[PDB]
């Protein structure tokens, strides 16, 4: 029979890119360092001090710059069925963003998103106070196709500002971006195609770095990192495990991720509403990405990173505004989703005990209504490579000496990332954890595991000092300690006892009845 | 002595 007339719409982007100056700054996503002197240099310093981003430079980079091709070449082989893909509202909440970074985000979306797939770009002003975001912004956006600008009536925070955008959205799919992003070519089709296959998939781009000082684009074609967390409940990145890599049919297929970096993701609008959207009790910034990740997995969805979708993000030098609510937000997530495992969190971030977190009754009712699975399920099924501490009563906290009163084990690595190979010492107990937080485990190891990777105390061959190693699957012989009832700390391989010795360090000595060889755990100082 | 930012990924991967 005769071919049917296809669905009408242009596959080309909503807007064409204007002509580029051949010598323009930052044109190919390269690093730019301007080497300024005098007053121009002071203006650059002031822009960094004011935005935590080199806005002096951003103001001199095109708002219409095309990112270089950086993805795996197999992504170019993908064919998409534009006639059947859903349409998306792109939602961009912003608070006091600079002019050039925000507008470059908008033009990037309009200049990379296929017209047939993009319903609208919704900007949500979260009660910004900067003047360039007022009448000047409305005037600049007023004529653009497929752009809406919505303004909050008071400071909402990113959660509730995003929900303002979602509430106004007209597309089938909600795609959230930050107000300082730049889209790789072809970023949108993979997300929409995946949601077209599975309504309950929340799908994230791989988030590439755009450097806040040079605006260099650092996307690459390798396997991306995926999202996890540690037991301080801070988001961390990790490498894709072998379990998940075996299940991928090609390198450019979607990858299941325990958690999301947050803020860049696509989701069916009906499914986002079905899952209870966002906890409206979270404030300002932080913690919502973890709560949303836990909710997605425990309540029956899938959270995935799509290797063919790349979005660059200007990670700032430091926090550009006060982020004092992340702890309370994380407590809301922990109290609703983590069950008994919230205690491992409270042990490693004791401030969380004191933090007011409001009323979570309605989120707990949401969890019951959706019949969600429990947190032990999430750990065993979604994130089994995360080590789960035991924190047995009497076996965690500060490791204090009986003889040398008020001194406890203390380990402070030079770099917080590289913890291996330095001596554990003794130090006046301060009760703040981190460097004085240890856990004695059922596998006889003394673990240093406020954050990951877990460190385990060891004694190298023929030495008397205590050195920080990494914990392994099977405890090596030089990491095994026996903590007896009376307090003796016996190193099995040396056949020696740990003794508080002269500053102060713990050293192996022959076992005696001395109190300087007696140790005990204390959770709190008083 | 003694969560304010979203980490970037390392140059490694
Ligand atoms: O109170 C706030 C705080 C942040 N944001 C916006 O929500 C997103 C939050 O991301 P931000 O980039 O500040 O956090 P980060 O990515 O650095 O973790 C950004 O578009 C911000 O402009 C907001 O609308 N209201
Ligand atoms: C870290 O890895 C991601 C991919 O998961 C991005 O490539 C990002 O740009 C990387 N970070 C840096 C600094 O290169
Ligand atoms: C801060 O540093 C000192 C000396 O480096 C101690 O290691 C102390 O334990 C650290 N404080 C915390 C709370 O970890
Ligand atoms: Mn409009
Ligand atoms: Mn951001």
């Amino acid at each position: 029979g005769p071919p049917r007339t296809p669905r009408p719409g242009r596959r080309e982007p909503v807007m064409p890119r204007p002509p580029v100056p051949a010598n323009a700054l930052g044109a190919r996503g390269e690093a730019v360092r301007l080497q300024l002197q005098g007053e121009e240099l002071r203006l650059q310093e002031e822009s960094v001090r004011l935005h935590q981003i080199n806005i002096y430079l951003s103001d001199r980079i095109s708002l219409h710059r095309r990112l270089p091709e950086r993805w795996n070449p197999l992504c170019k082989e993908k064919k998409y069925d534009y006639d059947n893909l859903p349409r998306t509202s792109v939602i961009i909440a912003f608070y006091n963003e600079a002019w050039s970074t925000l507008l470059r985000t908008v033009y990037s979306v309009l200049e990379t998103s296929p017209d047939i797939l993009l319903e609208e770009v919704i900007l949500v002003d979260d009660y910004s106070d900067r003047e360039h975001l007022k009448e000047r912004l409305a005037n600049e956006l007023s004529g653009l196709p497929k752009v809406r600008l919505i303004r909050a009536n008071k400071r909402e925070g990113l959660v509730r500002a995003r929900l303002l955008g979602a509430s106004a959205a007209r597309g089938d799919v909600l795609t959230f971006l930050d107000c300082h992003c730049e889209c790789h070519e072809g970023w949108l089709e993979p997300l929409l195609q995946r949601i077209h296959e599975e309504e309950s998939a929340v799908v994230c781009p791989v988030i590439d770095v755009i450097d806040w000082n040079t605006f260099e684009y650092l996307g690459n074609s390798g396997e991306p990192q995926i999202g996890g967390f540690d037991w301080r409940l801070v988001f961390t990145w990790h490498t894709v495990p072998e379990r998940e890599r075996i299940r991928m049919q090609s390198p450019v297929d979607v990858i299941r991720s325990p958690t999301m970096a947050g803020g860049l993701f696509a989701v069916s609008k009906k499914y986002f509403e079905y899952l209870g959207s966002y906890d409206t009790g979270m404030e300002v910034w932080g913690g919502e990405n973890l709560e949303f990740s836990f909710r997605i997995w425990q309540c029956g969805g899938v959270l995935e990173t799509h290797p063919c979708s790349h979005v660059g993000h200007v990670f700032p030098k430091q926090a550009p505004y006060s982020r004092n609510k992340a702890l309370a937000n994380s407590v809301r997530a922990a109290e609703v989703w983590m069950d008994e495992f919230k205690e491992l969190y409270y042990h490693r971030n004791p401030r969380a005990r004191l933090e007011p977190f409001g009323d979570v009754t309605e989120r707990k009712q949401l969890r019951d209504k959706l019949q969600c699975k429990d947190f032990k399920w999430f750990l065993e099924t979604v994130y089994p490579e995360l080590h789960v501490p035991e924190d047995r009563p009497g076996f965690f906290g500060m490791l204090q000496n009986k003889g040398l009163t008020d001194y406890c084990f203390d380990y402070n690595p030079p770099d917080e990332n590289q913890i291996v190979g330095h001596q554990v010492i003794l130090y006046l107990c301060h009760g703040m954890g981190q460097n004085q937080f240890f856990e004695y485990t059922s596998q006889k190891e003394i673990r240093y595991n406020t954050h990951q990777p877990e460190g385990c105390i060891a004694v190298e061959a023929g030495m008397d000092t205590l050195i920080m190693h990494l914990c392994e699957e099977t405890a090596p012989e030089n990491q095994k300690f026996i903590l007896q009832e009376d307090g003796s700390l016996f190193h099995e391989q040396s056949k020696k006892c740990v003794q508080a010795a002269r500053s102060f360090v713990p050293l192996l000595r022959d076992c005696t009845n001395s109190d300087h060889q007696k140790w005990f755990f204390k959770e709190r100082m008083l | 002595t003694g969560y304010y930012i979203t980490p970037r990924t390392g140059a490694g991967a």
